[PDB]
Order: structure tokens, then C-alpha cells, then sequence
């Protein structure tokens, strides 16, 4: 929702 | 740092620098953003690109990805070794350190306690009241 | 004792 770099790149290296 | 850490810190920025030129941009992050379902304002997207933009040019440059990058490999060691010294005590594995655990580890690391001191360290710990530390409550008293 | 030992004497060990 108001999201964090962390989670950001977790779900860039998924897709 | 390692060359193999940055290496893999390059990697990783390469996701959100989408043409290599060394810096991330609103649009950029925008296009990230819009690739995992949400559909942000360039407001939305300063306010991100600031969490990370040291020197306030309103980009993310390679070096200020890494400083960010740094300090959550150190919080994430943190976390690892906190989570190493929960497993090490509840020595039987079942999710909770028990007061015959926490006395038995403690023997082992050079501080002999007795039964009301290792009381007291369970209640100080034992959000929940159930005689026993769990990993939630472990991480309270540690962090 | 404080856990904040306890996690330094584990370090040691
Ligand atoms: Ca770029
Ligand atoms: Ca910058
Ligand atoms: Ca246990
Ligand atoms: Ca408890």
C-alpha cells in the first residue's frame, strides 16, 4: 500500500 | 565490502535502474511500481525516491542504493542472530524456552543461575503469561 | 542478568 524498498525488491527478483 | 556483495547490490539495483545509467528515477520507480499492481503519483514517488536519496538531487544513485542496501544487511545479521540465539535455546526444538532450557543453555555459556532468577528472566520476557518465551516475545526482550 | 549478555556470551561460545 505504502510499500518499502524491501518488499519492492523481494517481488522484483520473483518476476 | 566484498566485490561479490556488490556484485550482487548491482544486481539488485539493476532492478529498479531500468536502463543502466546509474540512476533510479521517479519514472523508473513508477514503472516498478505499476509492474506489481499499483498505479502511483509523482507525489507517491518523490516521497519513495527520498527514503533513499542521500543528497536530495531527487535520484537514487548506485552508492546511495548501497549505503541503504548496507544497513539492511546489517539489520537483517541482526535479526539472523537473534534468531540463531532463540534456536540455540529452546533446545528441543518446539517453539518455546522453557525455564529447564534457558537454566541448561545459561550453565553452558559461563553464568550458573538459580531457579528464581531464571523465574524472573521468563516473567520479564513473558508477554503472553504462559511460564514460557516463545520467538515473538524472545525478539521483544532482545531487540 | 540481562538477555543482552546472553546474546554476547553466545557470540563467545
Ligand atoms: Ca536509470
Ligand atoms: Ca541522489
Ligand atoms: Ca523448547
Ligand atoms: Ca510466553
Amino acid at each position: 500500500k505504502h510499500p518499502k524498498f524491501e518488499e519492492i525488491l523481494t517481488r522484483l527478483r520473483l518476476q | 565490502l566484498t566485490e561479490e556483495q556488490i556484485a550482487e547490490f548491482k544486481e539488485a539495483f539493476s532492478l529498479f535502474d531500468k536502463d543502466g545509467d546509474g540512476t533510479i528515477t521517479t519514472k523508473e520507480l513508477g514503472t516498478v511500481m505499476r509492474s506489481l499492481g499499483q498505479n502511483p503519483t509523482e507525489a507517491e514517488l518523490q516521497d519513495m525516491i527520498n527514503e533513499v536519496d542521500a543528497d536530495g538531487n531527487g535520484t537514487i544513485d548506485f552508492p546511495e542504493f548501497l549505503t541503504m542496501m548496507a544497513r539492511k544487511m546489517k539489520d537483517t545479521d541482526s535479526e539472523e542472530e537473534i534468531r540463531e540465539a532463540f534456536r540455540v535455546f529452546d533446545k528441543d526444538g518446539n517453539g518455546y524456552i522453557s525455564a529447564a532450557e534457558l537454566r541448561h543453555v545459561m550453565t553452558n555459556l559461563g553464568e550458573k543461575l538459580t531457579d528464581e532468577e531464571v523465574d524472573e528472566m521468563i516473567r520479564e520476557a513473558d508477554i503472553d503469561g504462559d511460564g514460557q518465551v516463545n520467538y515473538e516475545e524472545f525478539v521483544q526482550m532482545m531487540t
